[PDB]
């Protein structure tokens, strides 16, 4: 490890059709080092992203005390408009499905490339933005380079509201 | 006395998550303004070990954002086998106090935060009374 | 028999499951977005409003104002892909989670559609899961075209019945007031 | 002044968005409290009452079950081609809802924008005023 002084953990639903190559995006983000750890740039903080590809999500979901999903990485395939559509539906009921309606669903949209036989990136960036979502295009053809950005993005978004809540706590208890 | 306190040998040894800024030790310094905070998901747990295996008359916690909590004892001197003591659903806001008069011998006490009201939670004081 | 219809009821049905399980065909077989069926032995016709996720029928609905959740669904998977079955189960759970009104049961139907994967589907067990979750289960095998209807008719009938329920409850409530 | 919604003063529903011959729109203007019109499914749902003449309306009043948000719109022209909003009301968990107004109308559109359940009923519609 670096000089890691805090390890935070974060359940991230990784949703999107089977044929958008979720496995690849995760495994490469995962394998890349050699549960997906990333340390937040310019900190001694490491964040372990618990990546729930949709039999995993289900296991989680029917466990006792299960407490919803509030972080998500939505993946689609530039090659299939319909894969994009699915992301949007997912997204909306993930927002609906939250036990706590006062915690915003934090998500990231990713454009991928299933190397196997159409979406408008154009429109996707716009939608993303309109819904306040970071948007990351992988499809370009860097399999390997920036698979990380989404995960790092989401992990950072999580980091930050940790720090938020933690300060809030120090506020609430002196003395 | 209260063997929770660092000074009556109180010592946490198997917390499931930590930030050096809010270490388990913050639970047994007897102050109300310091705390231990969880770093993410649930459940989370930590294991307090007292100087000797003692009789516990009353257990008591000071927390923020905890919803369901469970406590377990271990009277052996290695934390091999734990046995449930209680379980409590809590309520809203932003400090919780809890009192439990109990009558058990314990050497280790495990506290599990099974679920919270938010994404994170804190424990500020842990007190273990008995002789 | 039909167009001597005295009541038309309408019902939003999410039709979910992977792109490659042939939902379109299922919806096409069934109709050739509104799927009428008249409930057997009644003058009642039910229009099923079929919201294929992809798309984009469902998402459009979802972000409209006053949108009020989905409480009827048809879950489709492909016997060839165990993973497509998995997906149905997750869907199902958060459709239950996503309901605005938690006091209205999600009413769903599970459908097996017809490559094969290393881990195939035990329709014995699929049937088992379905049953354990109190879901009608319909296997789309016999060939394409015959019984695409059963699921839709099933769901439409499940809907019909609690209409009649509610409607009697109303007559109850205003004879008093 | 009369209740111009009453079927006995020319009151007539012409453009309901859903119907069951067992609970026809007419059930809203017979003045009884035990008959009703019921929706057959989704939301929103609407229906358009037309009064004998374009009159000055002062009390509008509805009797309903299961209605949560309701909106009402006027049209003073003698064809329902342009409607203008009158009000809008969120309701609660047999609901009677009375509103005082001063408008000229010939048609009155009622929209059930959302319900507390899957279905809803309107039992009475009353429109008071003169001219
Ligand atoms: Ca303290
Ligand atoms: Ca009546
Ligand atoms: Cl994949
Ligand atoms: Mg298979």
């Amino acid at each position: 490890p670096i000089d890691i002084t805090a390890t935070l953990r974060c359940k991230v639903a990784v949703v999107g059709e089977a044929t958008v190559g979720k496995s690849a995006l995760i495994s490469m983000f995962t394998s890349k080092g050699s549960v997906a750890p990333v340390t937040i740039p310019d900190t001694t903080v490491s964040v372990e992203l618990f990546l729930l590809d949709t039999s995993d999500l289900y296991k989680e979901q029917i466990s006792q005390y299960w407490n919803g999903v509030y972080y998500a990485i939505l993946v689609f395939d530039v090659s299939s408009m319909e894969s994009f559509e699915s992301c949007k539906a997912w997204f909306e009921l993930l927002k609906s499905a939250r036990p706590d309606r006062e915690r915003p669903l934090r998500a990231v949209l990713v454009a991928n490339k299933t190397d196997l036989p159409q979406v408008r990136l154009d429109m996707a960036q716009d939608w993303a933005t309109t819904n306040t979502l970071d948007f990351f295009d992988v499809s370009a053809n860097p399999p390997g380079k920036d698979a990380d950005a989404p995960f790092l993005s989401i992990a950072t978004t999580f980091y930050r509201n940790y720090e938020d809540k933690v300060a809030a706590f120090q506020d609430a208890c002196r003395n | 006395k209260d063997y929770a306190r660092e000074e009556n040998g109180g010592l946490v040894v198997m917390a499931s998550c930590s930030d050096e800024r809010f270490p388990p030790e913050n639970m047994l310094d007897g102050k109300d303004n310091t705390f231990w905070v969880t770093t993410g998901m649930f459940p989370q747990e930590f294991v307090l070990r007292l100087e000797s295996c003692i009789r516990v008359s009353k257990i008591t916690t000071l927390s923020l954002n905890v919803r369901k909590l469970a406590v377990e004892k271990c009277d052996q001197d290695k934390p091999d086998q734990f046995e449930k003591v209680f379980e409590v659903e809590l309520a809203n806001r932003g400090l919780q106090t809890e009192v439990h008069q109990v009558n058990i011998r314990a050497k280790y006490l495990k506290f599990i935060l099974l679920q919270g009201h938010g994404e994170f939670a804190t424990v500020n004081r842990v007190s273990v009374v008995g002789g």
